[PDB]
């Protein structure tokens, strides 16, 4: 649908839509400028990220706040109602994570080479894979943590190799990747355990940093302090 | 629930 | 779309869409259920009210936003753009707008004999046409502008003739007709003066009220003095 | 801006 505005045109569109708190417009304008087929800018990207984590962090609350009410109800009878509705966003929210997997797959990430658009593209693949997963029961719950899993598991092989540890989006994907190990995996102590090094280990880079650097890496690295507090 | 990465 | 759905269960899920946060559902979902052509109890035309206030609540922040940087811009060029996007957003709000004056009229109004409904659904036409009003410019300004005024003013003389001066839907309806005047008719003095005699008629009238009504009314004579202080 | 009727 956005086929005939120019990709300047939804660039600016979407930081209006940012400005005016508008995250599904922010989505879509970003999903028009994908879709014309050149690489994303870091602002870009960034851009494409904020869109769709507001549009889907939305649905994800809404689907929380459904499937413990119906759960309550399964412990007076209240018809098929509460079970359609959970089932309404929780179809809405696939289509939203399919729909940005479905841009990273075409063609976002084969044509990343940088290891900072490749790191971050593969963080969101996961990222969405694990949205795929909070919801999941059927066949393919196994294959969708394991495509989360995998997709982590990339980004954290590049990452290691090719950024400090103090860069935020080593810092963004390795709490991520903790938090998938710990809310999806079943796997506490290597959520804990990489939380603890990637702290670590980034401490010991602060020294490297620009004041400015320093305050982007230390915001990240209080948000793994927060987790191990409320893990240990 | 804890803290994914959040703006 | 909601005409296969059952009336009860449309209103049970605008229950379950409100504890969700989701506004856009919630009013989908009470749009059916005015449908059903049946007249709507108090509660009923609580979660009609509820939804659509937030949805165009929503839209009238962004358009605020928008019209903002739109003003600045008037003040380098920018292309075509923010424009583009506030009209955007006004085309939505006026189609929400639209809608609910649309359940109004076909046919809540015109059924509604009681003044505790009656009330209510006029009240709902001044806001609504208010909110059209705020993103008015052109030929039919003036006549949205008189639409609001005039079903205020129906509202105002049915609940001055039917209902106590603590009532929450007469308290509520002054306070919009007072901020119709104050930010839509340029009467500043009529807002004044009319939120400052409801306030003392309510305060006259609360010795009459149990605990429970005494906290209703008071927290919408509130309002009203809030307005009073920022106004005076 | 002034206060409307809100819940
Ligand atoms: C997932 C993630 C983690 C960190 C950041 N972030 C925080 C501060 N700066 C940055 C940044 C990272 C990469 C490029 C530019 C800025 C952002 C993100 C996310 F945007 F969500 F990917
Ligand atoms: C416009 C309005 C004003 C007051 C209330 N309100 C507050 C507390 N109780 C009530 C109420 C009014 C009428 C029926 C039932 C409850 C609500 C409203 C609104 F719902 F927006 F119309
Ligand atoms: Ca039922
Ligand atoms: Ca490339
Ligand atoms: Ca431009
Ligand atoms: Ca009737
Ligand atoms: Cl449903
Ligand atoms: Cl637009």
């Amino acid at each position: 649908a956005m086929g005939s505005m120019e990709r300047a045109s939804l660039i600016q569109k979407a930081k209006l839509a940012e400005q005016a708190e508008r995250y599904e417009d922010m989505a879509a304008f970003m999903k028009g400028a994908v879709e014309k087929g050149e690489e994303l800018s870091c602002e870009e990207r960034n851009l494409l990220s904020v869109a769709y984590k507001n549009v889907v962090g939305g649905q994800r609350a809404a689907w929380r706040v459904l499937s413990s009410i119906e759960q309550k109800s399964n412990e007076e009878e209240k018809g098929p109602e509460v079970r359609e509705y959970r089932e309404k966003v929780e179809t809405e929210l696939q289509g939203v994570c399919d729909t940005v997997l479905g841009l990273l797959d075409s063609h976002l990430i084969k044509e990343a080479g940088d290891a900072e658009s490749r790191v971050f593209y593969l963080k969101m693949k996961g990222d969405y894979y694990r949205y795929l997963a909070e919801v999941a029961t059927g066949d393919d719950k196994k294959r969708i943590i394991d495509s989360a899993r995998s997709a982590y598991q990339e980004a954290m092989d590049i990452s290691k190799k090719e950024m400090p540890p103090t860069n935020p989006i080593r810092l963004g994907l390795a709490l991520n990747f903790s938090v998938f190990h710990y809310e999806i995996a079943n796997s506490p102590e290597e959520a804990i355990s990489l939380a603890k090094t990637t702290f670590d280990e980034a401490m010991a880079d602060l020294h490297t940093l620009s004041e400015d650097s320093y305050k982007d890496s230390t915001l990240i690295m209080q948000l793994l302090r927060d987790n191990l507090t409320l893990w240990t | 629930r804890p803290s994914s990465w959040r703006q």
